[PDB]
RNA sequence: GCCCGUCGCUAGUACCGAUUGAAUGGCUUAGUGAGGCCUCAGGAUCUGCCAGAGCGGA
RNA sequence: GGACUUUUACUUUGAAAAAAUUAGAGUGUUCAAAGCAGGCGUAUUGCUCGAAUAUAUUAGCAUGGAAUAAUAGAAUAGGACG
RNA sequence: UAUCUGGUUGAUCCUGCCAGUAGUCAUAUGCUUGUCUCAAAGAUUAAGCCAUGCAUGUCUAAGUAUAAGCAAUUUAUACAGUGAAACUGCGAAUGGCUCAUUAAAUCAGUUAUCGUUUAUUUGAUAGUUCACAUGGUAUAACUGUGGUAAUUCUAGAGCUAAUACAUGCUUAAAAUCUCGACCCUUUGGAAGAGAUGUAUUUAUUAGAUAAAAAAUCAAUGUCUUCGGACUCUUUGAUGAUUCAUAAUAACUUUUCGAAUCGCAUGGCCUUGUGCUGGCGAUGGUUCAUUCAAAUUUCUGCCCUAUCAACUUUCGAUGGUAGGAUAGUGGCCUACCAUGGUUUCAACGGGUAACGGGGAAUAAGGGUUCGAUUCCGGAGAGGGAGCCUGAGAAACGGCUACCA
RNA sequence: GUGAACAGCCUCUAGUUGAUAGAAUAAUGUAGAUAAGGGAAGUCGGCAAAAUAGAUCCGUAACUUCGGGAUAAGGAUUGGC
């Protein structure tokens, strides 16, 4: 998702009081905020040489991550810029002390500095409320291909 | 009366919310300012804790910033040239926040040809002065320039009006004004 | 539920408060103040159940509308107030003067000192803030914000303070290897001397402690008073000053010298 | 018995709503509104009363009302207002000037009279005198106490100046 | 010896059953829609900056 | 402080944990259910021990463990180190 | 605190139930009832209905007293004692009661506010404003004349107050900015004029640190030991921010910055009722603190498939923008995307379901209950709507409907 | 031209304006209209009559030979610019 136009909304899509001053003549055009979010969490490089501009991505956006941060596999892609990931677990029932298997799906925003695929883990700070569904924030990408690679042509 | 509330909606699995509770004061919402051009006029409305908001509807005039000169005139608004959330709002030319309007140019227009001298498009003593050490900053730029002959500028709200009672924004310059500039006369 | 609630039904009260099940239906509800609900004493449980110089409330307040009461040098005729951790109560007749500190069990203590003593008191800087225009201002524990301090002082350290003014008269840091209170935690109570701290970046960091009969424990940052430097209190510690003998050494001491 | 609020414009009674600064309503509550009947403004046989205000006299006097006439019942209180009833500027010192009332306790007839608000008194000034007092008094402090850290902290880096010295 | 099913007397329970049956409780399309609130107006009379006049306030 | 780190289950320890209830120490409510009192002289001007402790578990946080059981890696090398 | 006994056969050992036995912080009932201490109690049915009474009022030396109130004597020709009424203020959002609703709701433990509001308490914080020996009316109580069968119903007329209503003066030093009458040709310098508290809205600049050095371009700071040269003055917090804080240009039906009250009355002359000054009350903006609030993270419920697909008429899942709110957020709105849940049981149905602390039963494991003394949530016949206020969607507040 | 249309209504080309006539406007008729409130009580019987009506979007039961029932039922909408 996202990965072109910049401006393909209506409004004008740009970063909150970072001015580009028209007289000064800058070579590098666009001057864009970051930080990093903290946490021992990269900023990561795409967050700074990307083009982009979302306000929910935690490097160069106006949300902070803070409280709970999970571990969980990405089940479904099919968002523009967000995403759910099943984070399975054990329930242990006491009376039969054994476990059953639960899962809980949680919706999370995916920053455009990611390219993220179904199967793969990822790392999610928890952010304050983004949409109806989502409290969660991507953060790291833990896995770079999950097979990808095996597959391969005919020779 | 409106209600903020997600305890209706629906769940996120599609399930169908009970009825729990009544409404709540603090779930409250209220209708919107809607408001306008000319004569100024303004509703306060007293909210939660005092905290008294004002409630634009009718303002002709408000205060407009020249982003890259560093300085901020009052102005007239002429009107509503765009605006990203519905067209309705250029239609009735309703003042809202990021809504696209044009203003003045002649307080700027007053206060660029003293600041500067150089008589956008178309001698005293210490005046020359300080003119000669401006200039090499009077280029300003084109599309701001062009806009001075016809005597409107193209501003942006960046206030809430219908919150603060104010309408207030910045000139539209470099890649803003250049951007609505298309969507602008490629919509007009 | 529509507003502040007013009373405090008795047993939600408080437990380090010693107050008895039956006698009464409620609480007194401690006022806004100083120090917070769950922890404090309100004037009514002092000067009656402590120091049992009022039989009623009706003598308390007869009492405290008299202005004998003061704290920290001021008078404070409200029967409720909020005192707590290192307030400083002196009554004008009797010529008592008394800091508010646990016990090892927990309790507040009443535990008396000279008429020197009396009149500085420490606490703990909560934050550290730059104020308006420009003024760094500081703010303790006990809700005092004292501006013009020292830079070198940060949060979680404690400071000495004047009670006639208010102004800081000295600073101890927070460094492995100070006296230390603990005012929180099921080791509130205990004393002294800082052996560690674990940072713990996402909150609550730890804090190992060594009293000197050399036993260790840990608890919250948060809940750590710095009272001073190893073997000097800059306060006068209570009889036993919280080492925390297990319940049959206590049952020992008990169990031989005193009474028969 | 339904009294007539003006402004309604009818000869018929009809039911509204009354707030507080309106007539035929006293509020017993906070922002209490209460809806109560009111009777129009215009006349009509079915008044059992009607009030009128007599704005010229006639050729004849009439018993109890031209010919009769009613003391005021108080005085004016706030000192300027005696000062504008009796026209005094204000030299003329209105304290002997304030209106007295007798009454008398079984021949022991005695005396009582206002207490002349916003008056000007000595107690007064010294109030006045002592607010522009304090807030110079303390607006000096503060600016002794900021030189009191302007000096702690400059008096701080030429230490940390003198420790390179050190290094 | 044990023992089965129809038939038949008595009592109880449930079922199916015309009545386009009935009642209770809860959601709901559509139609109508009190009321307070927001807003556009209005302006009984009453003030603002002794013939009279302008444009803001109640 | 920089730069990175395959991810799990489990088990240790800890911090944070309302009272009342419960288990339970203390105290002779005259016994007792209770209650958290009281107990000592110099009983005409005071002294003084108390109001302990434990339980709290599934999840969350912090920590020692590396067995059992999962999980990932180099094979069309798009491999590892410098 | 690990226990069985009786009942199928002619007898038998089994299966397996019935019955016996035991306790119940479990109700009911019946017989019987002397004493001390302790004390549950219209929850279960019907959150069904209600006659009457009562359950929320409130004043200090200290906001307003001319009661035609009482009372003094005792100093008060302005007032002063005491003090009904009325204005002003605050409270009335606690308490108390009940469990109707409610099954991812509430709740519990555990988080979040870098997502917000908070009277009050506590601690700080105000020289800057254009008659100042202190500026204006407009009113209750009251007085009198009234209407009604009828209520805490009120009308007309005549008074009079404020910490109510509404206005409106004030104060040091210095400094940095802009403009700038003149003379001046030089790297050029200038009297004098305005602006500058705080709060509001916007935009722009600072808010550094990741180890070291160089040419150029425009602007332009501080020193000349006259060619040139040049900072080790700012450096706050967090895991992390656009944070605290600061500065520049303007903006505003300009927020605030005392027109207030109780006690005492003491200095200081150049003797003007001159100029000062004590102990504290009530206030006042901002910040903190506390009392709270509202959302909020992870994980956790009973029966049911004779409930398998559910959600998106008309928000369902997400994006962008605005509106709205105290604030985040499909909270609502426009355009846009086609998404979100489920056999790891969604969705639906039921619950004689409020949830937790806890309760009973005492090998362990379990089973069963919790309306109910504590916490949390809901509601005040049913629904919605709202005023007042810091705080209510209040019901011993109002408005409407249905009953 | 309207319109789904060779419907109906109006028109062009063409073709008629032919059917005893005048004057009145009672009853009773033939043919067409409308009636307050009630709503089949009229009647062998709703005979007659009234109500319905197009399109677009929403919604649709028993039952069934699974093809149907179905325009089921029941709704909302409609001009001009
Ligand atoms: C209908 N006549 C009877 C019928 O009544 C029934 O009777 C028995 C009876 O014979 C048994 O009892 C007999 O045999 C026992 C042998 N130990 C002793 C007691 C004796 N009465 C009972 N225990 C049970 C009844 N249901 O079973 C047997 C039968 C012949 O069918
Ligand atoms: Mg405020
Ligand atoms: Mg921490
Ligand atoms: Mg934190
Ligand atoms: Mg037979
Ligand atoms: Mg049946
Ligand atoms: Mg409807
Ligand atoms: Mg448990
Ligand atoms: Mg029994
Ligand atoms: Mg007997
Ligand atoms: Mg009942
Ligand atoms: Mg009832
Ligand atoms: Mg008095
Ligand atoms: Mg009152
Ligand atoms: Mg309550
Ligand atoms: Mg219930
Ligand atoms: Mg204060
Ligand atoms: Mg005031
Ligand atoms: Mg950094
Ligand atoms: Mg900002
Ligand atoms: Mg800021
Ligand atoms: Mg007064
Ligand atoms: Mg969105
Ligand atoms: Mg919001
Ligand atoms: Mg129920
Ligand atoms: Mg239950
Ligand atoms: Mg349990
Ligand atoms: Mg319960
Ligand atoms: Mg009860
Ligand atoms: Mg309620
Ligand atoms: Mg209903
Ligand atoms: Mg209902
Ligand atoms: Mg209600
Ligand atoms: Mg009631
Ligand atoms: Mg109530
Ligand atoms: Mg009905
Ligand atoms: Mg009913
Ligand atoms: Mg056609
Ligand atoms: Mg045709
Ligand atoms: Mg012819
Ligand atoms: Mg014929
Ligand atoms: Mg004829
Ligand atoms: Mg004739
Ligand atoms: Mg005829
Ligand atoms: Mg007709
Ligand atoms: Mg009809
Ligand atoms: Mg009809
Ligand atoms: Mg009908
Ligand atoms: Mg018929
Ligand atoms: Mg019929
Ligand atoms: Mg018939
Ligand atoms: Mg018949
Ligand atoms: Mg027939
Ligand atoms: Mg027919
Ligand atoms: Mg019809
Ligand atoms: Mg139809
Ligand atoms: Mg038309």
């Amino acid at each position: 998702s996202t990965e072109l136009t910049v401006q393909s909304e209506r409004a004008f899509q740009k970063q909150p009081h970072i001015f580009n001053n028209p007289k000064v003549k800058t070579s590098k055009r666009t001057k864009r905020w970051y930080k990093n979010a903290g946490l021992g969490f990269k900023t990561p490089k795409t967050a700074i040489e990307g083009s982009y501009i979302d306000k929910k991505c935690p490097f160069t956006g106006l949300v902070s991550i803070r409280g709970k941060i999970l571990t969980g596999t990405v089940v479904s892609t099919k968002m523009h810029r967000t995403i759910v990931i099943r984070r399975a677990y054990l329930h242990y029932i006491p009376k039969y002390n054994r476990y059953e298997k639960r899962h809980k799906n949680v919706p999370v925003h995916v920053s455009p500095a990611f390219r993220v695929q179904v199967g793969d883990i990822v790392t999610v700070g928890q952010c304050r409320p983004i949409s109806k569904t989502v409290r969660f924030n991507v953060v790291k990408v833990s896995a770079a291909a999950g097979k990808a690679n095996k597959q391969f042509a005919k020779f | 009366g409106i209600s903020r509330d997600s305890r209706h909606k629906r769940s996120a699995t599609g399930a169908k919310r009970a009825q729990f509770r009544k409404k709540r004061k603090f779930e409250l919402g209220r209708q919107p300012a809607n408001t306008k051009i000319g004569a100024k006029r303004i509703h306060s409305v007293r909210t939660r804790g005092g905290n008294k908001k004002y409630r634009a509807l009718r303002i002709e005039t408000g205060n407009f910033s020249w982003a890259s000169e560093g300085i901020s005139k009052k102005t007239r608004i002429a009107g509503v040239v765009y605006h990203p959330s519905n067209n309705e709002l250029v239609r009735t030319n309703t003042l809202t926040k990021a809504a696209i309007v044009q203003i003045d140019a002649t307080p700027f227009r007053q206060w660029f040809e003293a600041h500067y001298g150089q008589t956008l498009g178309k001698k005293s003593k210490n005046a020359e002065r300080k003119w000669a050490a401006r200039a090499a900053s009077a280029k300003i730029e084109s599309s701001v320039e062009s806009q001075f002959s016809a005597g409107r500028l193209y501003a942006c709200i960046s206030s809430r009006p219908g919150q603060s009672g104010r309408c207030d924004g910045y000139i539209l310059e470099g890649e803003e004004l250049a951007f609505y500039l298309r969507r602008l006369t490629a919509k007009k | 539920a529509r507003g502040p609630k007013k009373h405090l039904k008795r047993l939600a009260a408080p437990h380090h408060w010693l107050l008895d099940k039956l006698s009464g239906c409620y609480a007194p509800r401690p006022s806004a103040g100083p120090h917070k609900l769950r922890e404090s004493l309100p004037l009514i449980v002092f000067l009656r159940n402590r120091l049992k110089y009022a039989l009623n409330g009706r003598e308390v307040k007869a009492i405290l509308m008299q202005r004998h009461v003061k704290v920290d040098g001021k008078v404070r005729t409200d029967t409720t107030y909020p005192a707590g951790f290192m307030d400083v109560i002196t009554l004008d007749a009797t010529n008592e003067n008394f800091r508010l500190v646990y016990d090892v069990k927990g309790r507040f203590a009443v535990h008396r000192i000279t008429d020197e003593e009396a009149s500085y008191k420490l606490g703990k800087v909560k934050k550290v803030q730059l104020g308006k225009k420009g003024v760094p201002y500081v703010v303790t524990h006990d809700g005092r914000t004292i501006r013009y301090p020292d830079p070198n002082i940060k949060v979680n350290d404690t400071v000495k303070i004047d009670l006639a003014s208010g102004k800081i008269t000295d600073f101890i840091k927070f460094d492995a290897g100070k006296l230390v209170y603990v005012t929180g935690g099921r080791n509130l109570g205990r004393i002294g001397t800082i052996v560690h701290k674990e940072r713990h970046d996402g909150g609550f960091d730890l804090v190992h402690i060594k009293d000197s009969l050399d036993n260790t424990f840990v608890t919250r940052l948060n809940n750590v008073f710095v009272i001073g430097e190893q073997g000097k209190p800059y306060i006068s510690l209570p009889k036993g000053k919280g080492i925390k003998l297990s319940i049959a050494e206590e049952r020992d001491r008990r169990r031989a010298q005193q009474g028969l | 018995g339904f009294p007539m609020k003006q402004g309604v414009l009818l000869p018929t009674r009809i039911k509204l709503l009354l707030t507080k600064n309106v007539s035929c309503y006293r509020p017993r509550r906070d922002g209490e509104r209460k809806r109560k009947s009111v009777r129009g403004a215009i006349v009509g046989p079915d008044l059992a009363v009607l009030a009128l205000v007599i704005v010229k006299k006639g050729e004849q006097e009439l018993e109890g009302l031209t010919d009769t006439t009613v003391p005021k019942r108080l005085g004016p209180k706030r000192a300027n207002n005696i000062r504008k009833f009796f026209g005094l500027s204000k030299e003329d010192d209105v304290r002997d000037f304030v209106i007295r009332r007798e009454v008398t306790k079984g021949e022991k007839t005695y005396t009582k009279a206002p207490k002349i608000q916003r008056l000007v008194t000595p107690q007064r000034l010294q109030r006045k005198r002592h607010q522009r007092a304090l807030k110079v008094r303390n607006a000096q402090a503060q600016r002794e106490a900021a030189a009191e850290y302007a000096q702690l902290l400059a008096k701080r880096l030429s230490e940390r100046k003198a420790e390179k010295a050190e290094i």
